[PDB]
RNA sequence: CGACUCUUAGCGGUGGAUCACUCGGCUCGUGCGUCGAUGAAGAACGCAGCUAGCUGCGAGAAUUAAUGUGAAUUGCAGGACACAUUGAUCAUCGACACUUCGAACGCACUUGCGGCCCCGGGUUCCUCCCGGGGCUACGCCUGUCUGAGCGUCGCU
RNA sequence: GGUGGAGCCGCCGCAGGUGCAGAUCUUGGUGGUAGUAGCAAAUAUUCAAACGAGAACUUUGAAGGCCGAAGUGGAGAAGGG
RNA sequence: UACCCACCCGACCCGUCUUGAAACACGGACCAAGGAGUCUAACACGUGCGCGAGUCGGGGGCUCGCACGAAAGCCGCCGUG
RNA sequence: UAAGGCUAAAUACCGGCACGAGACCGAUAGUCAACAAGUACCGUAAGGGAAAGUUGAAAAGAACUUUGAAGAGAGAGUUCA
RNA sequence: CGCGACCUCAGAUCAGACGUGGCGACCCGCUGAAUUUAAGCAUAUUAGUCAGCGGAGGAGAAGAAACUAACCAGGAUUCCCUCAGUAACGGCGAGUGAACAGGGAAGAGCCCAGCGCCGAAUCCCCGCCCCGCGGCGGGGCGCGGGACAUGUGGCGUACGGAA
């Protein structure tokens, strides 16, 4: 009865949604995520499976601070100046 | 000393690799002190350290730290070389007086490993084929 | 009313009042399955809904 | 009839807020019209109005901030918004006195022993 | 031969820089030549085509001498939409047919403040190259 | 990537490779027999004035 | 569940709106490759991200 | 498994050559990266021996090598008080100062002194300012040259 | 010629090889070497007139002002405008903006609980109460204020 | 010969990830089996009308039946959404 | 020569391991497509070409935005080995 | 000449931005990914993780008659096809 | 049964700074196997490698000898060639296994502490003005603070330096 008859009483949840990752891996009991690991200040990235690294690195997201950095550099990082008007 | 941090004896694998009690840290204790003081005051940048006192169970290392961002240091030259972002935690890389002794550099017929930049960048050079273009 | 989802009742009340120069007996909010907050607003008895519908343009 | 940034730029702050609040109202009604059929004519405007709210609100925060960075211009101790946002490394680069400073010992050497110019063999 | 590295020459890379070029650029691309009369009068070889410019088809099924006026410009399909240039569909509903600028000749430019200054500045560049070669 | 792509010749080998190429840049037999359409050409080691530079 | 949180409610709200077909007019866009949605869910088969 | 006459061979590929192989398809672009330095440096320091400062005659060490001679690091100190050149001045005058050489013999001392004496004589000290006073060599010996010395200054031939 | 069957052929499908293309890879070079508490990287949710997805953006949300550019935009609508006009669109971007998590910062993560400052209504500080704005996370440096100590003294 | 619709080959050289029947080889497809196994747990359906292009299968009525209040009855949790 | 058919003689199903396979050994329904001695270093002999008590090759230099060029040319380098 | 300390340059660069090229692969190859690709889907989770390019030149993408409940057809029409 | 210096040490939502995550090829500390290899095998090797962990930048480390040498001597670092797959290590076996000289790329050197000299010659933070303000800085003027005598500035640092 460890199959079908037990693929049966599966009501109650271990994992839920992480507020840092986004993934469905909050351990409710341990209150550590185990995709990023939450209370742990630092992300659990991991040199370890390079596959799971290249699923969430600088690049994959939006880069909404970042993508306009490299803009600003290209052209030279100036500020508080506006092009000559008409 | 240092103690192989493994569940019981259980240094799995071959009987060379098969120890735990009697074995020593690579670095010195002074450099650990520098480590941990520079690691408290992450703002501050570690310089270097004396000895103050010892016991059978500890050693008391007193450590010199600096604010890179006292104007009393940005503005005076000589001192304004810590400010620069290269030197961010000198003690974690092993650039301190004490911290460098572990790396085992010098000139001469003993500082032969570490005859590139450093211990590692010796062999990076030696365990490579220079496979030229043009053979 | 559909309402901005961070709205409280005393915000929805001092909204609906401010605008359709109305006055409000009580507000009563839910969140539609869709995330849109509804809020159905009872207007004081002196004062009619079926008129203030045609003012705000609905009907 | 576009509420251009021409005609706002040089106007009083309180006047803009009325014209904003004119548009805000007007937008709210265009949402109603959307639900109550309305007309294609109205269902375009809803974009023009939205954006015209920007055309306005821009000018408000523009002209505020232009103004606001004119008090503390000159004052030393000024707020973060206005402090110059290059890059963290870059705002912790040395000052531009604090590298072209030289120790007086060194100046004394730069004076007594500067580098000549010279070609040779002639 | 090309030379300047800092330019491409790659079967693919400028095949790409085609049906990904923005409407900004497509103007320059969507240019057609001027007829001998204008090419004489004005000292300009070819112009960017514009909505209401009069045009003669030169190649294509229905080439001719009929000067039709341009109607609109798919800069998306990246192709122009002219006047009696049209076909009858199954229902009678006439639909215009696409033609390039490149397969068409301008017979009357629709002039303007902004378009004149180009005609000046192209003709000034032409003559500066001939005066420089001189 | 570390296939031995490029190769090797002795200077002398590849100097007297040029000899043999140049010596046969005369001899209309060999030059024609590359389909080098030399029939109305006046002479074969074809020298020209230095106006041409 | 009938006792939801908000965070869970905000999910399903989103997910719910993500099921609707494709507007027919899309299929007339100049350069399509799109004919049917192809990320559709059904409660019974494929069981949410939960 | 050897078979019938070869060498032994301890080829050392039991480690991991594979990961850390440097191929050299930089070589020629590097050649050029370099070119542009040699090039640029010269155009920057316009009148100044392109090769670098003057550097001393010097004997190779170990017993086999004896009979050879070199550009050494820099001229000694003992060497200079003799030529009458101040060590901190020398460094500005394109004269290379090692200050770390034990001078043992009068042979290689005067040999190497003559190079400084030689240098002085064929050196056009280009004056601090245009309207400048003593020791800078005259506007004739000044017009004549813009000449970078291509190749090693006063090259040391055995 | 009875039907089935096999072979071959004449054609109908099924399948999707082959070929032919190719806005993608791969490899190799060159230039530069781009983060953050002023608040990153990462996630959540939302935003189009008709829009699910990708992509783009952020309640000022299929963008903001400006400068070139210089007539489109478009699947369909709808539009202003006066195309003698920052004047459609696009690129650039430098002008302003930055929903929610997050090193995520008042405390916790339920989405609740607060503290302390201001400004509306309420009051007429009367306190709530209702409305609005600013702070409040840990470490540590220089400085300041307030202190503690049968530590070392001094004067009483 | 037909169809196909855009590119191709001969010699002299040079260069390969180079020639399949096999590896319970890899992927995709397709047969025979074969119109074969099979659509068997709870005793149960029948008539009439409606609706409908089309009705054993829907609906309404009528009739026969079952669950049979420790239920196939009426409400909830977690889960489901 | 090939298609069908007809006859007369011959005739076991390939692959493989195997002293011995048609095997009452194993793989193998059929078809498409993919698919297995590759590169590098080091030797060694055999051979081809250059020069020859030398001969080289780099790594360096001098000659390019390369279109061809990341080529070719040249260097008391040329021998520091 | 230690027990104090700094530093350009050559030097390294499968991450980034930005480019240039090839004896390359050419959609079961080439990166997992030519496209809604780290997408769909699976696992509680670490993680696992696909398939799928091509009308024509132009939608000119069958108007209209007709059979057919409708799916489908026959004419017709479009097309160099 | 006080008040006052200092020393140590607290508290401040104090004034002003700053630290923390990520990225992570290259870069630096450490840590650290086993497959594997030896026809086993534990010695050895894989290999100070992967994971783990820590740390940096436009490059990283190192660097101005407690070096090299045995010459008739050279002369910071790193890098490429070369030494050279050599000196040695090893159930001297599998493997391992560097260096010194030369040539070449590049090539720059310098700073502290102490000994002493010099009315702390110093340094920090306020207030008022003069210029400067989209990398917060000069100029002046203030019995406006404070560190510093347990020691702040100049010369000086060994190649000599001071006098
Ligand atoms: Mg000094
Ligand atoms: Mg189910
Ligand atoms: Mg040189
Ligand atoms: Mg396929
Ligand atoms: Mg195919
Ligand atoms: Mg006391
Ligand atoms: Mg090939
Ligand atoms: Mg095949
Ligand atoms: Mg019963
Ligand atoms: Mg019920
Ligand atoms: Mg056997
Ligand atoms: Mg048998
Ligand atoms: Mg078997
Ligand atoms: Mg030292
Ligand atoms: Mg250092
Ligand atoms: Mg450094
Ligand atoms: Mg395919
Ligand atoms: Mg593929
Ligand atoms: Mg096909
Ligand atoms: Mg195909
Ligand atoms: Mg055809
Ligand atoms: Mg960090
Ligand atoms: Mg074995
Ligand atoms: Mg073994
Ligand atoms: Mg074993
Ligand atoms: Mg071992
Ligand atoms: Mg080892
Ligand atoms: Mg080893
Ligand atoms: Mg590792
Ligand atoms: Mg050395």
């Amino acid at each position: 009865t460890k199959g079908t008859s037990s693929f049966g009483k599966r009501r109650n949840k271990t994992h839920t949604l992480c507020r840092r990752c986004g993934s469905k891996a909050y351990h409710l009991q341990k209150s550590t995520c185990g995709k990023c690991g939450y209370p742990a200040k630092r992300k659990r990235k991991y040199n370890w499976s390079a596959k799971a690294k290249r699923r969430n690195t600088t690049g994959t997201g939006r880069m909404r601070h970042l993508k306009i950095v490299y803009r600003r550099f290209r052209h030279g990082f100036r500020e508080g100046i506006t092009p000559k008007p008409k | 000393g240092r103690k192989r941090p493994v569940p019981k004896g259980a240094t799995y694998g071959k009987p060379v690799h098969h120890g735990v009690n009697q074995l020593k840290f690579a670095r010195s204790l002074q450099s650990v002190a520098e480590e941990r003081a520079g690691r408290h005051c992450g703002a501050l940048r570690v310089l270097n350290s004396y000895w103050v006192g010892e016991d059978s169970t500890y050693k008391f290392f007193e450590v010199i730290l600096i604010d890179p961002f006292h104007k009393a240091i940005r503005r005076n030259p000589d001192t304004q070389w810590i400010t620069k972002p290269v030197h961010k935690h000198r003690e974690m890389r092993g650039l301190t007086s004490a911290g460098r002794k572990s790396r085992g550099l010098g000139k001469g017929h003993k500082f032969h490993h570490t005859i590139g930049g450093s211990r590692r960048a010796a062999w990076r050079r030696r365990n490579t084929l220079q496979l030229h273009r043009y053979r | 009313f559909i309402v901005d989802v961070k709205a409280n009742k005393h915000q929805i009340k001092q909204a609906v009042k401010k605008l359709y120069d109305i006055d409000v007996a009580k507000v009563n909010t839910l969140i539609r399955p869709d995330g849109e907050k509804k809020a159905y607003v009872r207007l004081a008895p002196d004062y009619d809904a079926l008129d203030v519908a045609n003012k705000i343009g609905i009907i | 009839a576009k509420i251009k940034a021409r005609d706002l730029r040089g106007k009083k702050k309180e006047e803009l807020l009325k014209q904003l609040e004119d548009l805000k109202v007007e937008l709210s009604q265009l949402r109603v019209a959307k639900v109550t059929g309305g007309a294609a004519s109205k269902l375009s405007k809803i974009r023009v109005v939205r954006k015209s709210i920007a055309r306005v609100l821009t000018v408000i925060n523009q002209t505020q901030k232009e103004n606001l960075r004119k008090f503390y211009k000159g004052k030393k101790y000024k707020p973060l918004d206005l402090r110059p946002k290059k890059t963290r490394a870059m705002r912790r680069r040395l000052n531009k006195h604090e590298e072209n400073l030289k120790t007086k010992k060194q100046q004394r050497k730069e004076r007594l022993y500067p580098l000549r110019k010279f070609a040779v063999k002639a | 031969m090309k030379f300047n590295p800092f330019v491409t020459s790659d079967r693919s890379k400028n095949r790409k820089r085609h049906f990904n070029a923005p409407s900004h650029i497509r103007r320059k691309i969507m240019s057609s030549p001027l007829s001998k009369e204008l090419r004489q009068k004005y000292n300009v070889r070819s112009m960017p085509i514009r909505k209401d410019d009069e045009v003669q088809v030169v190649r294509g099924h229905y080439k001719g001498q009929q000067i039709g006026k341009v109607v609109q410009v798919y800069r998306k399909k990246y192709v122009i939409y002219i006047e009696r240039v049209q076909r009858e569909k199954a229902n009678g509903t006439t639909v215009h047919v696409g033609i390039h600028p490149s397969k068409v000749v301008i017979t009357r430019l629709k002039l303007d403040k902004d378009r004149k200054k180009i005609l000046e500045r192209k003709a000034k560049s032409r003559q500066v190259g001939k005066e420089k070669g001189k | 990537t570390w296939r031995r792509w490029h190769r090797r010749v002795n200077t002398t080998q590849k100097r007297y490779a040029i000899c043999s190429a140049l010596a046969a840049s005369a001899l209309p037999a060999l030059v024609m027999s590359k389909g080098h359409r030399i029939e109305e050409v006046p002479e074969l080691p074809l020298v020209v004035e230095d106006k041409v530079e | 569940s009938s006792h939801k949180t908000f965070r869970i409610k905000r999910f399903l709200a989103k997910k719910q709106k993500q099921n609707r077909p494709i507007p027919q007019w899309i299929r007339m866009k100049t350069g399509n490759k799109i004919r049917y949605n192809s990320k559709r869910r059904h409660w019974r088969r494929t069981k949410l991200g939960l | 498994a050897p078979s019938r006459n070869g060498m032994i061979l301890k080829p050392h590929f039991h480690k991991d050559w594979q990961r850390r192989v440097a191929t050299w398809f930089n070589q020629p672009a590097r050649k050029i990266r370099r070119r542009k330095a040699r090039q640029a440096k010269a155009r920057r320091i316009a009148p100044r021996p392109a090769s670098g400062p003057l550097r001393p005659v010097v004997r190779c060490p170990t017993v086999r090598y004896h009979t050879k001679v070199r550009a050494g690091r820099g001229f000694s100190l003992e060497e200079l008080r003799v030529a009458g050149i101040h060590k901190k001045v020398a460094r500005t005058i394109g004269i290379s100062v090692d200050p770390r050489r034990r001078n043992k013999c009068t042979e290689s001392l005067q040999a190497n002194v003559q190079r400084l004496k030689e240098y002085r004589s064929k050196l056009i000290l280009f004056p601090r300012k245009p309207s400048a006073p003593k020791k800078g060599d005259s506007s004739a010996e000044e017009l004549k040259l813009a000449t970078q010395l291509t190749g090693p200054v006063m090259p040391i031939r055995n």
